[PDB]
DNA sequence: GCAGACACTACGAGTACATA
DNA sequence: TTTTTTTTATGTACTCGTAGTGTCTGC
């Protein structure tokens, strides 16, 4: 049957093998789950790398449909999780039997880096008492806010960003049943876009495919907004070789004609910047005026005078490239 | 029945099992054999034993009268302002018969969570039933523990592991397990473990479950080198003002996917403990909380991290 | 169409009392046999049960059944301005959300029309096992509520016992032991006060004494209580409404270590 | 019973003689408590810091035959013998002694019962019977209403006729504000090294150990002249395996060491002067300063102490440089302070720790500086409410 | 091995809600003679003196010498389950720290064995209080309860003044005066309402509220109630009790007398 | 000069714990007739009018007509010390700015005297025009209490109807709405039940939910309670309280909100 | 049968602090 | 050899006082 979903949870991998990257990880989770040794395990890592959807195919490979209730305590940010619930309710889960079948619980506790330190001093011994009736998987993005006992008292695994190489048949395959029209450049756009997060690149290959009807670079470059790897290399020719009054003009019809946004400009400009030889002043001054350029556009300032200062920034190091000769 | 996990199944039973710390670890066996042990407060990293060595001078000690003799109060459990008067000083007034050097044992585990006035009433029944009762506490940071309690015990602290002796355990737990092996394998789970059992434990049995041997690349397929290693050349790199090779591990620590916080945190750390001059430190430490302001209030990316970088090698050239 | 129409007002109070501190939100289960309830607590622990024949009723209709997820917090903030002796009527349509609460006051004169909001909490079946108990026991519901009360004076979790002889309760708490055995007095002129033992097979179990005593929140429902148990399979306090249905619940075992020495 | 009590417990004090305090807080304790006769046993006959107390003992008697001071707190650092002086003083004076502790729930009701019961009627066992002494351990803990009762019977004119002495850690507080304008003020110093040795030299010979005098004057120097702690220390570190303490030992560092909460006074001298002269590297002084001015606690006191001493010392930067990159450091903590409070992200107090270092490194000097306590940014800030 | 059968739980019951705040534990010295209990407030205010001999129970073995520090709140909770009218079986074993408690209270069979963890304190002696008092009188009990509580209404302490004609009760506070004069009720039908005076050299003390009002709360117990009170010498209040034992307390008097 | 002395103590144990969150002052106006309070709140929304007659107090002695200002912080922390059966006589002389106030057990030697300080209020009285309403209905007190703590558990503001079939009490909110009509209670054993309607005029208006439940705690005071209100004129609740005088309320309309998309 | 007394939990209120 | 005070804007945790309220006792 046909659904009105979203195409980042239409698509969501309900099995371990529908997940692309982590192969060795995920391969040791499935050793782990196959030998019954599950330990408590500490899935961290950037957003979008899949580790909510790691632990929702454990837990629906651990224990069936009948049972599911009975084993699986799953709180996120959105529930409160308060020193109250870990003495409460998640202790009392954790202390009791299964009403149906005999078997091993599951809390997993999503968005763990939200928890207070208070409750996280108070999970402790309740995952080191009772490890043989229940199992804990924290889910975090940022590890420093989990404190470092939890951190000893579970297995971590990275879940890293996903390289663009596996990435393209999971792309495929959301391509393929959805009937999408997509090119080379298109698929090559989506995981260069995307960087590391299959969520960003459902999302743009799903706003493209409403907006177009079709997948090129051209659409998807113009549905997101990005400016293309030519009109950055084109800026950065125009700061490095002429006038300001000029480059200024040339910068400022470009931006105009298409629509670009000064932050894009500058993420790109800094990548070209450590790939251009440049010396290592000149790459020192140039990093921390576009640190001070990216953090002023974060309040109500005007964009024409950073696009001046972003072009000022490369004209004071032309003479000084120059008659470094 | 499940088969507990390696941390918890090779947990120590004596106090002869437990590494590290050897003449602290020798003293509590000697109390163990003998008896009359005072107030005892064992602070430390996590994974180093404290619980182990508490909960084995307890067994060891007591022996047939556990159950009656020894209460354990956790984190989990309240410890409120009304715990300590009602359960600890009733647990203390209370006629338990013994056998002659041997004592009721309350065991107070995480009392960094105990608030301030809980061990301000802590203090009294600590002092007036010690001829009948004793105290075992354990905690990580030492400094949230009041000076009253850390003045009535013997405030043992322990070290982090040495190599050789989480090298012993690995030995112990490799031959009743029979897990085949490499050296350079067992250096990898040793570096990745840093000081901490528990880290070392769980990444022999990650690699074992997953490969079923240990060499170096089967542990660094699902383990992780530690993350403040390279942040103290890339600091060292920026000390030099050397940007590139900075911005190459800068580079190299944010494609795996470390956050920008993770990332400023441990350059702060790293900062703390590094060998510069004060001054040359201070200024780095000040623009490093400039740049994790801008990290907090919203913008963090490798823009941010590099200008930071940027702004920490013109430190150097700025006399 | 759902027109449900309960007789006295007074069944559906001690309902919802009962559920009141213990589940979180209430998932009707509507058919032509009758109204059901499975859902389990909020600490996934414990398992109610409740079934309401559609012969208790005054009318009952039902065109075509629905799930009804419905808030109890708000829910149980309606019973308290009920009367005991009054119709209460529930009403429910195929394709809304809106849930007409629809009785008297104790003043009995008005209609009072009270709407509630529908949730849309999908649950998956939870799979009752229906297997024999190796410890059944009937016994009066004041009772079990008693001596649930007096134990949690004692201790914080309950050992519960049955054999030949009768059931023993054991609280191993912090100002000592406390032990109730009870057995054998159906002969008394009351027909409601009896302890009867029906299964062979002595087990032991403990159980948190925070949710005996709120299974025993339905002491008004039913003169006396059916105690079932075994040794994997839970405890269940079954009460059977007289002339309405039955009220089933559950409640996993605690885990216990013995000691090494 | 020698292997059933702890050693601290068997060498406790059970006269006078063998007091281990400074003299002349017993000798004030006890001639405070002697006085008390003519009013409780009905007899007229018994049998600087320094100037004030002496002035205010013989200060004379109000028309209640009472003395004008009717508490007498107790204040020091832990680990002297506060309660064993105040244990052996009661009950050297022949009275019973009633305690009162944290331990007990101090609520006013309960506090008002339990004074109105100690203070207020004779022994039931008539003549012959002890008078009560009240005890009250560790009074800084207990909340302000236990205080505003405490003084609501202390000023009755249903008068008190019986004496309550008051034990606390930190006279400071700001429930003992009113206490001290009406408390025989008694001042702790810390215990001599001479007789904290002997004491422990008798404490190692009545084990049958030997402890040579330098290990155990290491050990009352890590200690900080800790009687408790040095005692116990001494308890893990004999043991029954050997008999002689090594001099590393009590070097490690991994038995007897307590964080110590330091005082505002000792934070604000170990910043501004440089210690007398190994430890002459500057790393150690850094981290020594940072991780004392950490354990001190109260950090906005620390820095309003900084602001306001820091143009006071005798300053060797003319081109006011060192105070241009001070106010920096003092507006990027304040900075700091306001992004903490404004964006819920307080991650960012681990760099104001870091300000007293700063100071400590700008401000090195090897003059005693007079350093007084702040008031300048709270007399403004009432000035301006006004 | 130590056992004691109370005929009626009620005279157990009793006791125990008079002595609730009044003392933190409960010290029962077991002997062949009954049962002792030299209790002691810590402030030294109050005493309680309890004994009940042996022959007033269904049953009575004792092996030699025993102690039972027992608290007093932690009993509390087992009485709150326990009847009025039904047989307590205050057991306890020779070296152990246990003292366990059998009874059928609800009298429906219910087989009820409530263990209690003994404490242990310190072997504080009290000999034998001196006896020689002036002022004797015996009282109805319900009586003494009512004024006990009527004086409580206003002030916070009594002044009690022995006389010839009677005992007198005074009490001052800020909304009024509390004063009686107790006159001679021997003719009556009631032989305990009669007040008998037996006493010499009339004393005037002053008593706390707080302790005088749980003296009076086992007023059901006992029918009579013997005041006994001299100069320097603590107020007695006895509890004469009918078959198993007797109990009295002592209290002193407040410093600013009158 | 100004002694009045009360017949029971637990009037002012019923009427000033009303006033414990609507206003801030007590101004007692003294005449001849006997004494009058007329005051608002900060906010403007609600008038309290409280006349006493001097028929039925024990003694009433005035001889001049004064105003006095009496403040709520320290009088409420008085009446907890004070009796409830008892007798409570009042003292204020002429050029005195302390208000005496007794709360004596009436057979004591002595008396006990927790004086005030006189506050001096300047304010003006704006005159109840007294008009004839749209309906005017009789309700029980101890109904209406519970009443107002129903719709409190719904919405924050309420709609009162009263049209000929009786009084519409509305609460619609995010929950779910309810309705309430008391009438035609003629047939009961008490003459306190009996809700009858007197007038006819329809008028729909919607009021806070605070200040209602704010006045029904005053309810033992009197049996039972006139409710009348009007299109534009503050509805009007009417106590009686005993054969002493009456007490009567003001409430002006809640101002409704908006619809937009 | 109804008034008074007992403990019970829910709720309002004040305060502290949040880092290595 | 030197000691007062409420501001920072939420979120959470702790502790304590108070108030309806179910239930038990008694004439
Ligand atoms: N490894 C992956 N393989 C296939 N699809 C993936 C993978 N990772 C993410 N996705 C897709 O992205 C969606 C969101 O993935 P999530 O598991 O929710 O990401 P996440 O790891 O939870 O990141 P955060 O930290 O929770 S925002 C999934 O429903 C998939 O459609
Ligand atoms: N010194 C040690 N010798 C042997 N095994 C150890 C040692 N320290 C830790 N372990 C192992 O690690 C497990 C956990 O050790 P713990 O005692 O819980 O660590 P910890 O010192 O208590 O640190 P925290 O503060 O509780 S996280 C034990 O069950 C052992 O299996
Ligand atoms: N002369 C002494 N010789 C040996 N031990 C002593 C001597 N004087 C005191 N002690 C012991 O040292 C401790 C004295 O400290 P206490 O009087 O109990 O408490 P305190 O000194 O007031 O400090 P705090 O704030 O209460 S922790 C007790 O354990 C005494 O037994
Ligand atoms: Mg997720
Ligand atoms: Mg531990
Ligand atoms: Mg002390």
């Amino acid at each position: 049957k046909i659904r009105n979903l979203p195409w980042v949870e239409k698509y969501r991998p309900q099995t371990l093998n529908d997940l692309i990257s982590h192969q060795d990880i995920l391969s040791t989770i499935q050793k782990f789950i196959n030998e019954d040794r599950l330990p408590h395990l500490l899935l961290y890592g950037p957003p979008g790398t899949g580790k909510t959807s790691t632990i929702l195919a454990c837990a629906k490979q651990l224990y069936k449909d009948k049972e599911f209730g009975s084993m699986v305590l799953e709180l996120n940010a959105s529930d409160d999780r308060g020193i109250d619930i870990i003495r409460g309710p998640i202790l009392s889960f954790a202390s009791t039997r299964t009403i149906f079948k005999k078997g091993f619980k599951l809390v997993i506790l999503d968005e763990a880096d939200a928890m207070t330190q208070d409750a996280q001093n108070a999970l402790r011994r309740v995952i080191e008492k009772f490890t043989e009736n229940t199992r804990f998987c924290l889910i975090c993005n940022y590890l420093s806010k989990i404190i470092p006992a939890l951190q000893s008292r579970c297995t971590r695994f990275r879940f890293g960003p996903l390289t663009p190489e596996l990435m393209v048949p999971r792309l495929e395959h959301v391509v393929e049943e959805e009937k999408v029209d997509i090119s080379e450049d298109g698929m090559k756009a989506l995981v260069t876009l995307s960087s590391g997060d299959m969520r960003r690149a459902l999302n743009i290959l799903q706003s493209t495919n409403m907006a177009f009807g079709k997948v090129t670079e051209e659409t998807v470059y113009t549905c997101t907004g990005h400016p293309l790897k030519s009109d950055i290399a084109n800026i950065l020719d125009w700061m490095l070789n002429q006038d300001f009054t000029t480059a200024y003009r040339n910068i400022t019809e470009l931006k105009t004609l298409k629509g670009l946004a000064l932050h894009d400009i500058l993420t790109e400009i800094h990548l070209f910047v450590h790939r251009v030889d440049f010396p290592s002043s000149v790459r020192i001054h140039l990093l921390t005026k576009m640190a001070d350029i990216e953090y002023r556009l974060s309040v109500g300032t005007n964009e024409k005078i950073q696009l001046s200062s972003l072009i000022a920034a490369f004209q004071v190091t032309r003479d000084l490239i120059v008659a470094e000769a | 029945h499940y088969e507990l996990p390696w941390v918890e199944k090779y947990r120590p039973v004596k106090l002869n099992e437990i590494v590290g710390n050897e003449d602290t670890v020798s003293r509590l066996e000697v109390f163990a054999r003998e008896g009359n042990v005072p107030n005892i407060i064992i602070a430390g990293p996590p994974g180093t034993g404290k619980t182990t060595s508490i909960l084995c001078l307890a067994r060891a000690l007591l022996g047939p009268a556990l159950k009656d003799a020894m209460l354990e109060l956790n984190a989990s459990n309240d410890r409120g302002i009304d715990v300590v008067r009602n359960k600890i000083k009733m647990f203390a007034q209370q006629k338990v018969t013994l056998p002659k050097g041997r004592h009721k044992i309350i065991i107070l585990d995480e009392a960094d969570s105990m608030t301030d006035g809980a061990q301000q009433a802590l203090r009294r029944t600590m002092e007036i039933y010690s001829k009948t009762t004793r105290f075992a506490l354990a905690c990580n940071a030492s400094d949230k523990i009041i000076e009253p309690i850390q003045s009535r015990c013997a405030v043992l602290r322990y070290t982090k592991l040495t190599d050789a002796q989480i090298l012993t355990r690995l030995m112990n737990v490799i031959e009743k397990e029979r897990v085949p092996y490499t050296d350079d394998g067992l250096e990898a789970i040793i570096f990745t473990a840093q000081g901490d059992m528990r880290q070392a434990l769980n990444n022999l049995q990650s690699t074992f479950s997953g490969f079923g041997f240990i060499n170096s690349e089967n542990v660094f397929k699902v383990c992780d080198e530690p993350h403040p290693l390279l942040v103290k050349e890339m600091i060292q790199h920026c000390v030099n003002a050397n940007i590139d090779e900075a911005y190459k591990i800068l580079a190299h620590l944010w494609h795996l996917g470390y956050s920008p916080e993770d990332i400023i945190g441990n350059i702060f750390r790293v900062c703390k403990t590094f060998q510069m001059a004060e001054y040359l430190k201070l200024e780095f430490i000040k623009e490093i909380g400039y740049t994790h302001m801008k990290i907090a209030e919203g913008v963090n990316s490798l823009l941010q991290m590099a200008g930071l970088l940027a702004r920490l090698c013109q430190k150097t050239m700025a006399p | 169409m759902f027109e449900a129409r309960l007789v006295q007002g007074s069944i559906l109070k001690k309902v919802l009392e009962a559920l009141k501190d213990l589940i979180n939100e209430a998932c009707w289960d509507i058919s032509s046999s009758g109204v059901n309830l499975q859902s389990m607590d909020s600490s996934h622990v414990s398992l109610v049960q409740l079934t309401l024949r559609s012969e208790g009723f005054d009318t009952y209709r039902c065109d075509r059944n629905l799930a009804m997820g419905v808030n109890l917090t708000s829910m149980s903030k309606i019973l308290k301005c009920a009367g005991n002796e009054d119709i209460i009527t529930l009403r429910a349509e195929d394709n809304a959300d809106t849930l007409a609460l629809v009785f008297e006051a104790p003043n009995q004169e008005k209609v009072s029309d009270y709407e509630m909001k529908l949730m849309d909490l999908d649950v998956e079946q939870l799979g009752i096992p229906e297997q024999e108990y190796s410890c059944v026991v009937k016994m009066p519901s004041g009772e079990f509520a008693r001596i649930c009360r007096d134990l949690s004076h004692i201790g914080d979790a309950v050992v519960i016992s049955c054999a030949k002889d009768g059931v023993k309760f054991s609280a191993s708490g912090e100002l000592g032991n406390g032990n109730i055995k009870l057995s054998q007095t159906s002969n008394v002129d009351k027909e409601e006060e009896a302890v009867t033992i029906e299964m062979n097979e002595p087990v032991q179990l403990t159980f948190a004494l925070r949710y005996l005593n709120f299974f025993t929140k339905a002491t008004p429902l039913s003169s006396t209580v059916t105690l079932s148990m075994s040794a994997d399979v839970p405890l269940v306090v079954e009460y059977k409404i007289a002339d309405m249905g039955h009220l089933k619940y559950y409640l996993a075992p605690k885990i216990e270590d013995e000691e090494g020495s | 019973a020698s292997s059933h009590c702890l050693w601290v417990d068997e060498f406790a004090p059970r006269h006078y003689t063998e007091l281990l305090s400074d003299d002349f807080t017993n000798r004030c304790l006890l001639k405070w408590l002697k006085l008390w006769d003519l009013v409780v046993f009905g007899h007229e006959r018994p049998s600087s810091h320094e100037q004030v107390l002496e002035e205010m003992l013989e200060a004379g008697l109000d028309p209640s035959q009472r003395p004008k001071q009717k508490v007498a707190l107790l204040c020091g650092p832990p680990g002297l013998g506060k309660t064993t002086l105040a244990h052996v003083i009661a009950r050297h004076a022949g009275y019973s002694v009633v305690e009162m502790n944290a331990s007990d729930d101090r609520s006013p009701e309960v506090f008002r019962t339990r004074i109105e019961a100690a203070t207020q009627m004779e022994s039931v066992l008539g003549a012959g019977g002890k008078p009560n002494c009240l005890v009250i351990d560790e009074i800084d803990g207990a909340p302000v209403a236990a205080i505003n009762v405490l003084l609501s019977i202390l000023n009755r004119k249903g008068l008190l006729m019986r004496p309550i002495i008051c034990i606390c850690n930190d006279q400071f507080a700001p429930s003992l504000r009113q206490l001290k304008q009406q408390a025989f003020l008694l001042h702790f110093p810390p215990t001599l090294p001479s007789r904290l040795v002997q004491r422990l030299q008798e404490v190692s010979l009545r084990q049958g150990m030997r402890a040579d005098p330098g290990v155990l004057a290491a050990l009352c120097e890590k200690t900080d002249n800790d009687i408790r702690a040095c005692i116990n220390t001494l308890q893990f570190l004999y043991s029954r395996g050997q008999r002689e303490l090594s001099v590393r030992d009590v070097q490690a560092t991994r038995v007897g060491l307590k964080d110590q909460r330091r005082g505002l006074f000792s934070v604000w001298q170990e910043v501004f002067q440089l210690p007398r002269a190994s430890l002459t590297s500057a790393s150690q002084r850094f981290y020594r300063v940072l991780h004392a001015a950490a354990s001190a606690g109260e950090h906005e006191k620390v820095v309003q102490g900084l602001f306001d001493n820091f143009l006071r010392l005798r300053l060797r930067d003319s081109s006011l440089g060192a105070v241009c990159v001070a106010l920096d450091w003092l507006a990027f903590d304040d900075l700091l302070a306001g992004a903490a409070h404004h964006s819920q992200s307080f991650q960012l107090l681990r760099y104001p720790p870091f300000l007293p270092v700063a100071f400590h490194v700008l401000f090195a000097s090897s003059h005693t500086p007079r350093i007084t306590f702040p008031s300048s940014q709270q007399e403004a800030q009432n000035r301006m409410s006004q």
